[PDB]
């Protein structure tokens, strides 16, 4: 019953798959109201898509994770989380119980986290200037309509700096806000 | 300060902003295509774009680490070592927690027309070399190349200013493991007729 | 029974198509053997694509005349025996769109015949004498 | 074991007229024809096109037992050949070179004259003439009569 | 998978070999009877594409880069069609073989950006001519 | 196509399945049904597999690879097809 | 009145290429004599191409009552050598200048077609699954 509930999924990893990345392709998905809607986000996609397997749904309110509490890895989470259950089917044939399993991912946790401190060269010092925020924005913006990321970058790094606010030596009121930044669109 | 009309797409819209006086923290992206569909992604892209700037504060946001395949492969190396490290059963979950990592770059090659049998054997031995003392050298921030262009192989990810920060990054690991983690221990399940 | 028209020609096509996929990876000596299993059951391994469609049952007209085709080539040169068939089966695979195009046979066929003999004297200006003898010696790496 | 190793190259030099294998004959002969199908017309282009074409697919298959990728090998192998024929017919060359083959073994692009893999013309002509023979007697069977 | 793309294929070409014989101003022209009753004939394409209201994706993709010729310029809305679908049909035995659909997508993207450029090259613009706003029409 | 490769696995794990126990000093007995109303009891893995009718042709190539190496010695007839045998399930 | 409706189209645009085949063909010769350089996967893909531009002037044929088999033939022939402003005639079949006849085309249509053509394809190339909820 373990390898079923994997195929279930399986079949909505492959989708996921070829979404994350600058080369990723998008699927069309039909709306309930007779209108194409067609996107790269995964946790948009998810909501739209008919899920009748509540195994399913697990993977589904763990994006939802990545899209509310952070801007990114909504396809990172679902490609991650569907390869954990493909290399666990050689610890399940050999007769492992799941127990040790996931035992195992949770020591291997602690030592990937702890490793993570010592993997950052670089850091933003939290300039806020044009040219600094071109930085940490523009691999964002990408992996979606791949080729426009060089002109949407100063877009978006132009109307974030026009929501901070000018202070100094204070981290402890937070000042940027997501709502606060409404777009646009005329044919 | 200043209202106005103007004309954006073809059509007279009236204008609402300001100059210096009176700072307000809300701001428009007006953006502008022949094609309706293509701005919608954009519209949602910059939704997204915008929401990692909440990831910029105190908890971890000046942190950052190269992303495009240049840290999945660098961990796995790091995860075998421990793998020998600690005795018992642990072992053959370590090993297999490091091959779990390699879907990442795998994607990456399959989604850009890239061989299977090329980007993977060039990402090992960039990362992994012998190098004549205890600090290392040379370059750990190869990553997965788009090629269709240039002559061959990988570039630095450094050159196109492209990274993974560290709060997404170092967040979605404990999501991935909780996600699987409850579909491993789910062992019967009870539904009825839909 | 009596079938005509555009369903035998593509029967036919797909015949020799089924045909050659099988000795399609025995070409080269990089290429991979096969095994041939008789009524008995016995089977044999050989990498030669000479002596596979000697022993190979296959029940159609035009499968004949590859066997005819490979017998004639054996009898003359003896190498090239899966060449000369996959040569001989990709003309009828491109033969299809020509039929699409409203493209009759016999043009196919005497399109094919003036560029047969016009390829001939295009080999004479690529074929040569024996040369490269001074200053290197090309006859060390074909041993 | 040395009289198998003598026969290679004794019945190679047996015959005084041989031309460079490995694809350089099937690569060749699809760049003159290209030329010659404009030069004809009524309505026998098309078939010259097919016919230039289909000997692409001896590369191809090779490729594929190779292991290398055959998009990158028969595709580059064209454009070598097509390159080298601007001012072949000027009787003139400067950094233009022809044989240009493939080496399976090694998965790369080098010249068969200095590899050593030739192939006699006699095997070359009867080839390319006993495989049209068996395909124009395929095609000029409208009907199957099974009785 | 990739068996969806194959589908896809088969669903401009439907739609295009609809509108092959309506390209040129002598061209057949179209005959669609609407569940109205009412029958109209339109030799542009726009129209029949508009009266179709197909439910498919890709066959609808095709209407709206119809209906935006037809508006921003108002030629070539037939051509804009047919051109696209029988591109598509160049890439259909290109996946049986094992090509990515990326390298395709990005192949036809290079031969754009090389089209475009001939383009203003073969155009007739007159400068040192010594000619005016009459001589040339 | 890829289907015969398929098979070509199938048939060496399916000969190996049954020599599965027959590996060791400690190897068990098996059973062989004849159609006859026969059985062998004998644990030996080279003389069972004399007397195991196959269909795969692939399944007869390990029977007569068996067969040379239990000429020139009188074990480690069912080591190799062990061996060899799970090479191809890894790969 | 009818010398006026033919200037009155050219005026508006002002970027005109030469129509009735002549730049459909140029284009398909260009792209297989540059992708020498393209050389690889991108150089069939992009040959395909070429053959794909050809589809225009076939219809234009074969819906005129013209042979479109003998028409693309001998066009090629007569497009290569000599002159390249060499188009197809749309009265009797023959070859012609279209530059002579003084019959002229807006290139925005083209333009603006080509790259409509080549976005609406990369669209549905990129569709791996297609779901349509009821409703």
């Amino acid at each position: 019953q373990i390898i079923k509930s994997i195929a279930a999924i399986r079949e909505l990893h492959q989708m996921c798959l070829t979404s994350m990345g600058p080369c990723g392709r998008n699927k069309i998905i039909v709306n309930h109201l007779g209108k194409i809607i067609i996107t790269n986000d995964a946790a948009t996609m998810l909501r739209e898509l008919d899920i009748v397997h509540p195994a399913v749904k697990v993977l589904v309110m763990a994006t939802e994770q990545q899209k509310i509490d952070m801007g990114d890895g909504t396809n990172l989470v679902m490609i991650l989380a569907g390869e954990l259950l493909n290399v666990s089917e050689k610890l399940i044939s050999m007769g492992l119980s799941a127990v040790e399993i996931i035992q195992g991912y949770n020591m291997a946790r602690k030592f990937t986290l702890k490793e993570l401190d010592e993997m950052v060269v670089g850091e933003i010092t939290d300039k806020n200037d044009k040219n600094e925020l071109l930085k940490m924005i523009k691999p964002v913006i990408s992996s979606k309509k791949y080729g426009s990321e060089d002109i949407l970058s100063e877009l978006v790094s132009e109307a974030v700096s026009h929501v901070l606010p000018v202070a100094q030596q204070a981290g402890e009121i937070p000042y940027f806000n997501v709502d606060s930044i409404r777009v646009v669109k005329i044919m | 300060e200043t209202v106005k009309t103007m004309e954006i797409g073809g059509d007279r819209v009236t204008v609402f902003k300001q100059e210096q006086g009176e700072i307000s923290r809300t701001s428009t992206i007006i953006l502008r295509g022949a094609t309706q569909n293509n701005l919608d992604d954009i519209e949602r892209a910059i939704d997204d774009g915008v929401a990692a700037v909440k990831g910029l504060m105190k908890p971890s946001g000046g942190k950052l680490l190269p992303g495009a395949g240049a840290t999945e492969i660098e961990l796995i190396s790091r995860i075998t070592k421990y793998g020998e490290r600690t005795p018992g059963l642990l072992q053959l979950a370590i090993k297999q927690f490091a091959v779990a990592f390699e879907v990442v770059p795998r994607t990456l090659a399959e989604t850009a027309g890239l061989d299977v049998n090329e980007v993977l054997p060039n990402l090992y031995a960039a990362h992994n070399v012998t190098e004549p003392g205890a600090v290392k050298t040379d370059h750990l921030y190869k990553g997965v190349d788009i090629d269709g262009e240039s002559d061959e192989g990988v570039k630095d990810i450094r050159e196109e200013n492209i990274y993974d920060m560290l709060a997404t990054k170092k967040f979605a690991i404990n999501v991935a493991t909780e996600a699987a983690t409850t579909v491993l221990s789910i062992d019967q399940i009870i539904m009825a007729k839909k | 029974e009596k079938i005509s028209g555009d369903d035998i020609r593509n029967q036919n096509v797909l015949a020799t198509m089924a045909v050659a996929n099988v000795v399609k990876s025995s070409l080269g000596p990089v290429g991979l053997d096969k095994m041939l299993v008789d009524d008995i059951g016995d089977f044999t391994v050989t990498n030669d694509g000479a002596t596979i469609l000697s022993l190979l049952d296959v029940q159609h007209p035009a499968g004949k005349i590859l066997v005819e085709l490979a017998q004639q080539q054996d009898r003359e040169i003896g190498d090239g025996t899966t060449s000369v068939v996959i040569i001989a089966s990709e003309l009828l695979k491109r033969a299809n769109e020509l039929v699409k195009n409203k493209i009759h046979p016999t043009t196919i066929i005497t399109g094919f015949r003036v560029a047969l003999r016009e390829a001939i004297r295009f080999i004479n200006e690529v074929l040569s004498t024996s040369v490269d003898t001074l200053g290197k010696e090309t006859l060390i790496n074909i041993a | 074991s040395l009289h198998d190793s003598l026969s290679v190259v004794k019945r190679t030099l047996e015959s005084g007229n041989v031309v460079p294998g490995g694809g350089c004959v099937e690569a060749a002969l699809n760049i003159y024809l290209d030329n010659f199908a404009t030069t004809v017309g009524s309505r026998e282009q098309l078939a010259i096109a097919e016919f230039a074409a289909a000997l692409l697919i001896i590369p191809k298959t090779l490729a594929v037992n190779a292991a290398k990728d055959s998009s990158e090998l028969v595709a580059k192998l064209r454009s070598y050949h097509a390159a080298s024929q601007m001012a072949k017919p000027e009787d003139v060359k400067r950094r233009s070179y022809r044989n240009y083959g493939l080496d399976l073994i090694r998965g790369k692009i080098v010249d068969e004259i200095h590899a050593g893999v030739l192939e006699p013309t006699i095997s070359k002509v009867k080839s390319l003439k006993s495989a049209l023979e068996a395909c124009v007697a395929i095609l000029r069977i409208d009907t199957m009569i099974t009785v | 998978g990739k068996g969806q793309i194959i589908s896809n294929i088969n669903a401009c070409v439907a739609v295009q070999e609809a509108l092959k014989p309506t390209l040129g101003p002598l061209g057949s022209d179209i005959l669609i009877v609407t569940s109205n009753q009412k029958t109209t004939i339109s030799n542009d394409g726009a129209t029949i594409l508009k009266l179709l209201d197909v439910v498919h994706p890709a066959a609808k993709t095709l209407v709206d880069i119809s209906r935006a010729q037809d508006a921003e310029v108002g030629d070539g809305t037939t051509s804009v069609t047919i051109l696209a679908g029988e591109l598509m049909k160049e890439a259909k035995p290109f996946l049986e073989e094992g090509i990515s659909s990326h390298l395709i997508m990005k192949g036809y993207r290079k031969a754009v950006s090389l089209a475009v450029e001939k383009i203003n090259e073969l155009a007739v613009d007159i400068t040192s001519e010594k000619s005016s706003g009459r001589e040339l029409l | 196509g890829r289907q015969a490769q398929i098979s070509n696995i199938t048939a060496a794990k399916a000969v190996a399945d049954v020599i599965r126990t027959c590996l060791g000093p400690k190897a068990m007995l098996k059973m062989l049904l004849d159609p006859m109303g026969g059985l062998v009891l004998t644990n030996d893995g080279h003389a069972i597999l004399r007397e195991i009718d196959v269909a795969h042709p692939a399944a007869k190539s390990m029977l007569e690879l068996s067969r040379t190496q239990d000429e020139e010695v009188g074990d480690g007839t069912t080591t190799v097809i062990i061996l060899a045998g799970e090479i191809l399930a890894q790969c | 009145h009818d010398a006026i409706m033919i200037v009155k189209r050219a005026l508006q645009n002002k970027l005109i290429v030469a129509g009735g085949g002549a730049t459909e063909m140029e284009v398909s010769k260009c792209l297989r004599d540059y992708s020498k350089t393209i050389a690889g996967k991108q150089q069939m893909i992009i040959n395909a191409f070429a053959k794909a531009l050809e589809v225009i002037p076939r219809q234009l044929c074969e819906n005129a009552g013209f042979d479109a088999i003998e028409i693309l033939n001998k066009l090629r022939l007569a497009h290569s050598k000599g002159e390249k402003w060499y188009g197809v005639v749309f009265e009797t079949e023959n070859i012609g200048d279209n530059f002579a006849k003084f019959v002229w085309e807006p290139a925005l249509v083209k333009i603006n077609a080509l790259n409509s053509a080549t976005e609406a394809t990369n669209l549905i190339l990129s569709v791996d699954e297609t779901i349509t909820n009821k409703g």
